[PDB]
């Protein structure tokens, strides 16, 4: 069936500055009509989506002059003039042309700012849940940016993988970081088995991972 | 003044059926155009299900194999969903819509076998070695449903520095926590308590962070 790709997935866009958004159709768009049936949408955090765009180029009734929709064929694109605080959300682009309907992934746009390295701080399960026989080492990376981030868990030096569960956050309102953690799940006889526990956070921020690691016995 | 309004379940057992309700206001169903049904999954991405035009007349999207029907009512101008044989890949935000750019507000219904089950709230708290001013501290959220819940802390009077994951599941049972940075100053020489609340079951715990 027809594919909606967009280009890019992240937009880092700064309020008063304009942006500019990519549709690629894997199919003309142009029916038998003479019509090509490409829409666009917003959705805000929160919120439905909304229409922006009906056919290529136009604008739909309740929408302010600043976005513009241009493209034909197989590529779209959608331009903001200036992109103001309302216009923070995903941007989707739809095919209405080929049976069946189909969207596209969706633009996340997101706010810019300087580079920031996460803080990285590591947490041993607590007595109460090893009463139930339950072990949890959590993990949080707190407030970084980009939003691209990697963990990786230690035990006793050894690389970890089963039973890590992670959580990223959506960007801050305020100052604009992403934050998330990261949870290996034990029970409390696999826990017992093993001494050190290491948190090992990489970034683009510096080469040298960021490594937060405690040992059972203190 | 075209407004459409989503009804129904949130909550559907895998083996069973997932009916909604999409109640249309101000325009005539039955002189009008499409009026489809769009889910929209966790990873963002919309799928188009089906729709049923002003004729009564039907189309459906292939990936829903025949699992699917749109049914009608002209006498209170309703369309309805039905989707049969259900799992987690149907967990969604359900939206009912017309083809002229009108949206429903939309429901989240989720697909599960999970009883009502509060949250066990654990202590999250350092083990050796705070580096300067702040310090971290947090809460464990373990193995609720359904969601939401909600974090606070000192009952509020905390805001500054506070995070909450967004929850995940974890053996058919959500989890997550929230941190909260504070400077040591002010930890452990006063209080610092989480407190979780979890609506569907009516629990509400505190949860003092200790040290050690």
């Amino acid at each position: 069936d027809v594919v909606m790709t967009q280009t890019p997935i992240t937009l880092s866009v700064t309020i008063g500055q304009p942006a500019s958004i990519s549709c690629k159709s894997s199919q003309s768009l142009l029916d038998s009509d003479g019509k090509t049936y490409l829409n666009w949408l917003l959705q805000r955090p929160g919120q439905s989506p909304k229409r922006l765009i009906y056919l290529v180029s136009k604008l739909d009734s309740r929408v302010p002059d600043r976005f513009t929709g241009s493209g034909a064929g197989t590529d779209f694109t959608l331009k903001i003039s200036r992109v103001e605080a309302e216009d923070l959300g995903i941007y989707y682009c739809w095919q209405g042309t080929h049976f069946p309907q189909t969207f596209g992934g969706g633009t996340k746009l997101e706010i810019k700012r300087a580079d920031a390295a996460p803080t990285v701080s590591i947490f041993p399960p607590s007595s109460e849940q090893l009463t139930s026989g339950g072990a949890s080492v959590v993990c949080f990376l707190n407030n970084f940016y980009p939003k691209d981030i990697n963990v990786k868990w230690k035990i006793d030096g050894s690389e970890r993988q089963n039973g890590v569960l992670n959580s990223e956050t959506d960007q801050d309102s305020k100052d604009s970081t992403y934050s998330m953690s990261s949870t290996l799940t034990l029970t409390k006889d696999e826990y017992e088995r093993h001494n050190t526990y290491t948190c090992e956070a990489t970034h683009k921020t510096s080469t040298s991972p960021i490594v937060k690691s405690f040992n059972r016995n203190e | 003044d075209v407004q459409l309004r989503e009804s129904g379940p949130d909550l559907v057992t895998p083996s069973q059926s997932l009916s909604l309700t999409c109640t249309v206001t101000g325009y005539s169903i039955t002189s009008g155009y499409s009026w489809h049904w769009n889910r929209q999954f966790p990873g963002n991405k919309l799928e188009w299900m089906g729709y049923i035009h002003y004729s009564g007349s039907t189309n459906y999207n292939p990936s829903l194999r025949g699992r699917i029907s749109i049914t009608r009512d002209t006498s209170k101008n309703q369309f309805f969903l039905q989707l049969n044989s259900v799992t987690t890949e149907d967990t969604a935000t359900y939206y009912c819509a017309r083809y002229g750019g009108y949206w429903g507000q939309g429901t989240s219904v989720t697909v599960s076998s999970a009883k009502t089950t509060p949250p066990s709230v654990y202590p999250l708290a350092p083990g050796g070695g705070a580096t300067n001013s702040m310090v971290t501290l947090g809460c464990l959220v373990k193995g609720y449903f359904p969601e939401p819940v909600t974090v606070t802390w000192n009952s509020g009077s905390l805001s500054g520095g506070v995070h909450t994951f967004p929850a995940v599941l974890q053996s058919d049972l959500y989890t997550l926590s929230s941190s909260v940075t504070v400077p040591s100053s002010t930890w452990p020489s006063e209080t610092v308590t989480c407190n979780v609340a979890h609506p569907a079951s009516s629990t509400k715990v505190d949860k003092k962070i200790v040290p050690r």
